[PDB]
């Protein structure tokens, strides 16, 4: 019955603003202090902000001071986080999390968390993937095909027109610091078929409608 | 003011006991309370320990908290591990009013023998150098546990010019895979003798190099 | 400052916490101090956080101190935390007789 | 008996607060008093802190001293930095009667954005090898702050056979410049694959190598 | 639970004083008593210190024990060293009932000036590569004191695929000699640029490399 | 009015002796203990010695025991440091520095320092600079000219007979462990002028009266 409801999450660009809200129900909201705690994807938790039970005191993280501004409405049982002047790193899941004694010192542990609201801050440029060759340096070897600088996910990879699937793997994408995606896909083969069959790479990123081939051939 | 350092990863066989440390860089660990949080993939965190040793209602007797004032650390220990326990764990203490979280500790419970990664580096594509660029491709696959450190070196020296992905699992072998991309230019690529993709896995640091 | 022309009964308290952790959680870090002052009484109190024998579950204690403040005299509570403040002062009404027994009233 | 270790350098923007640590290798930091000294270039040292926290008459309220018994350290902290504060700082404690000084901490207040150095190594002259000698020439220029570490490596390994200068300022760009000379012989110069001039600047360790 | 770390070796001139440290990784050094043991070559160990400072009947006044709660260490100190004192020393403390021994500290009393080792590496034999194998041969000789660290590197990176001998003395020059054998295969021997025999002696780390 | 006056500094050779003196005026010298604290150039402070208010106790640094001997004359208010059997590393600025309680425990901080007296201990050999070539390894490059093994400072450097000054820099000298100076001077140029103009180096160290040229030409 006790729950916290984060709302207001979405995708934005840098330099802009945002506002987040938490709906509290199931406990005496007016007595506990409330916290904002985020977590970037693949990263760990980071405490963002906190506000006291009566709003007298607001404490912000040193990495977020000036930009974010915390506030609360006890009559409405709502928490507000004003994330203006956003940056690229602020991209994270945002949990509202109650954390405080609440006037009692016995104080069985009371620390509720919400489900977290995703806040993605990417720059721009739905882009088409540029394909590059990946040659093996000459009893087994492997070679690949590079899918660089695209946006957004997902894509569909087919090696040699969906023919060579045995001993082939496609790895997940990375989020570059430039904000654009990129992923790879490699094929493993015995050292026998070197030069025998040319290896044309056939990708398909749907929104960019870009499908490019790339044959691998050993250098010299 | 201070930071809480906990190991990047740890692993132990089921039924055995495991301990995770949390070392405070500045200030006594007994000055402020330490909470131990458990976060499962995708799920919201759940407190496993609070106030250094207190077991909230619901957490089994296996979870115990301890304080080592000598090493200024705090330890979360689980006896009789179970595969459900495989999650990330974060210790959190307090600066004066601000909360401080640990770096996280990926605890994987053994479900198979340990497997070293299969590193396959790639030289930078020629046409990329014809675009006046250079982005290496280091592919890491078939390793268990799913904790790996990927440091690039400019002939055994710290480089920070690359972007490397997190370590997700395999939809095929119940192992984990990852990749890495070191970005440079052909000038730096030819003004240095080589660059190393260093991959520490369970201490054993496999490496693969590339040279012009 | 006491208004009436009879002496006042003032009572305060110190919270010796279970540990420096709880004391920091409640009143912040740093050494804690409660100086109590009065024309005929001056003393300084420093809380000693420790895990006393666990009385009924709680190892922390709250002790009480008291003074009688003569009419038209001032009492000064300078403090830093760990202070159990008083809301009201007591003024003895008249005369009475105190006994100890377990026998029935009549 | 013991030594006091303080960081080689630190920097922060004006108006911001900065802290400098002083860690005692053996023995409690509370056993003996710690004095904090300030030395400006060419000038004699002036005490900024004494007896761990006491501010002598004349020192502004920005200077504060602190003790961290947990990390067995002592910290000197300045709030609201000013360009006048840019000097070296030494912590000093006491062995039984002898005084012990810290390694020094070059505190530079930011007067511009940070600039990485311009390393230009030089292969040893041929006629020097015809004198049966070898002295490398590593030139470091255009870097700010003026704190730099120069370690030579015999293919990533500690070498102590060189002489390197301190880091004076520039009469041209208000930056700092330095040099280094690793001295060897053509036998060692040919019995090793290369030698590295490693230059750590603000953590970013630029490197330039030389090979026969 | 915890481990006791003491330095691998130490040396000092006769008549001078020497101290050996013993640092406890987890838990207060004052929690359990620390015993100091002396082991001469081939002989059974003899207690030199017990209960942190107590000198059993027979041990001369030169041996003293000390506790440094700050660094959580225990120190054994000998004043006025004599050549008889040249032995290994082990500190031992207690987990709850189990005893825990230190890693040992080889104390050599100077009987001559320090000599750096004479490293002579060897490329792997060809017919061994014709047996699909590779075992390097690093020979270390003419070094004093007899304490040396031999780490192999896959181009400056931790390798654990080798077997290296202890350091016995010389029947000729009163020095010490040793050897090392790194075992691999020609595939790994050609998929890496080189391998280094690194030999740290009294801090000075001589190195010799091998390349395909 | 309170001041300390260090005297007796100068240049010496190793193995010799020296004596230093400090003149105290402005305070009760007879009550405080006095210290000798030095600092090598480019290095940090190092406590050398100390002597008590009544000369009963003298405490020396472990790195200087046996050689130095501290003493004081209270009737003359003078401090004496006997630096016999000097070494090469003892080269440093030498401050006398009063440091002691002085019988009082309240003891407002009283720690005076002098201006420091320089003590240079170099070996010998006013020498002439030997010049060496510094070639560039083949859109910009740079090359240089080496001025090694000279004594004493200063020198006067002129590249190509004081002609090429744009994009040229001369760095400060180093004090070798052998006691002799050496400095460098480099010129930066675009990658264009490679082989075009030969680069003759023209130095002038005045006391040694040595002026040597050195042209740089790329190797092969």
């Amino acid at each position: 019955e006790v729950q916290l409801l984060e709302s207001g999450g979405g995708v934005v660009q840098p330099g802009r603003s945002l506002r987040l809200s938490c709906a509290a129900s199931g406990f005496t909201f007016s007595s506990y202090a409330i916290h904002w705690v985020r977590q970037a994807p693949g990263k760990g938790l980071e405490w963002v902000a906190l506000i006291s039970y009566d709003g007298s005191n607001k404490y912000y993280a040193d990495s977020v001071k000036g930009r974010f501004t915390i506030s609360r409405d006890n009559s409405k049982n709502t928490l507000y986080l004003q994330m203006n002047s956003l940056r690229a790193e602020d991209t994270a899941v945002y949990y509202c999390n109650g954390h405080g004694s609440g006037g009692e010192v016995g104080s069985n542990w009371f620390d509720p968390w919400g489900q977290g609201t995703l806040v993605t801050v990417s720059s721009a440029s739905t882009k088409g993937p540029s394909v590059f060759p990946l040659a093996p340096s000459s009893g087994t070897a492997a070679l690949g095909c590079l899918v660089k600088d695209y946006f957004p996910e997902p894509v569909t990879v087919s090696w040699n027109s969906g023919a060579l699937t045995s001993g082939v793997h496609t790895f997940p994408a990375v989020l570059q610091s430039s904000g654009l995606y990129s992923l790879s896909s490699v094929v493993t083969v015995p050292s026998s078929s070197l030069g025998t069959q040319t290896y044309i790479c056939n990708v398909n990123h749907k929104p960019s409608n870009t499908k490019v081939d790339k044959k691998v051939e050993p250098k010299s | 003011n201070f930071m809480l350092t906990q190991p990047h990863s740890v692993s132990e066989s089921p039924g055995k006991t495991v301990t995770i440390s949390c070392t405070r860089s500045s200030g006594s660990i007994a000055s402020n309370y330490v909470q131990w949080y458990q976060q499962r993939p995708g799920s919201s965190p759940t407190t496993v320990i609070y106030e250094y040793n207190q077991r909230p209602s619901g957490v089994p007797d296996r979870f115990s908290g301890s304080i080592d004032s000598s090493s200024n650390s705090a330890s979360l220990t689980i006896s009789g591990l179970k595969t459900e326990d495989e999650a990330d764990y974060y210790c959190q203490s307090y600066d004066s009013a601000n909360r401080v979280f640990g770096g996280g500790t990926k605890l994987t419970v053994l479900g198979q023998p340990k497997a070293a990664p299969s590193v396959t580096l790639f030289p930078p594509s020629s046409e990329e150098l014809q675009a006046n660029k250079a982005t290496l491709v280091c592919l890491i696959s078939d390793f268990y546990p799913g904790a790996v450190t990927v440091a690039w070196k400019a002939d055994s020296s710290p480089v920070k010019a690359g972007v490397e992905t997190t370590t997700p699992s395999k939809q095929s072998n119940n192992k984990y895979a990852a990749s890495s991309y070191l970005s440079l230019t052909p000038e730096q690529w030819k003004s240095h003798r080589s660059y190393s993709c260093q991959v520490t896995h369970e201490g054993s640091t496999v490496e693969k190099t590339v040279a012009p | 400052k006491n208004t009436r022309k009879s002496p006042a009964l003032i009572v305060w308290g110190i919270h010796h916490s279970v540990s420096t952790a709880e004391q920091t959680k409640l009143y912040g870090s740093g050494n804690k101090l409660v100086t109590v002052g009065s024309s005929n009484y001056q003393q300084s109190f420093v809380p000693s956080p420790g895990a006393r024998p666990q009385v009924n579950g709680l190892s922390g204690r709250i002790d009480f101190h008291w003074l009688m403040l003569n009419p038209n005299d001032t009492v000064t509570f300078s403090f830093n935390g760990a202070f159990i403040a008083p809301d009201r002062a007591s003024f003895l009404r008249g005369k009475s007789m105190g006994i100890q027994s377990g026998v029935q009233v009549d």
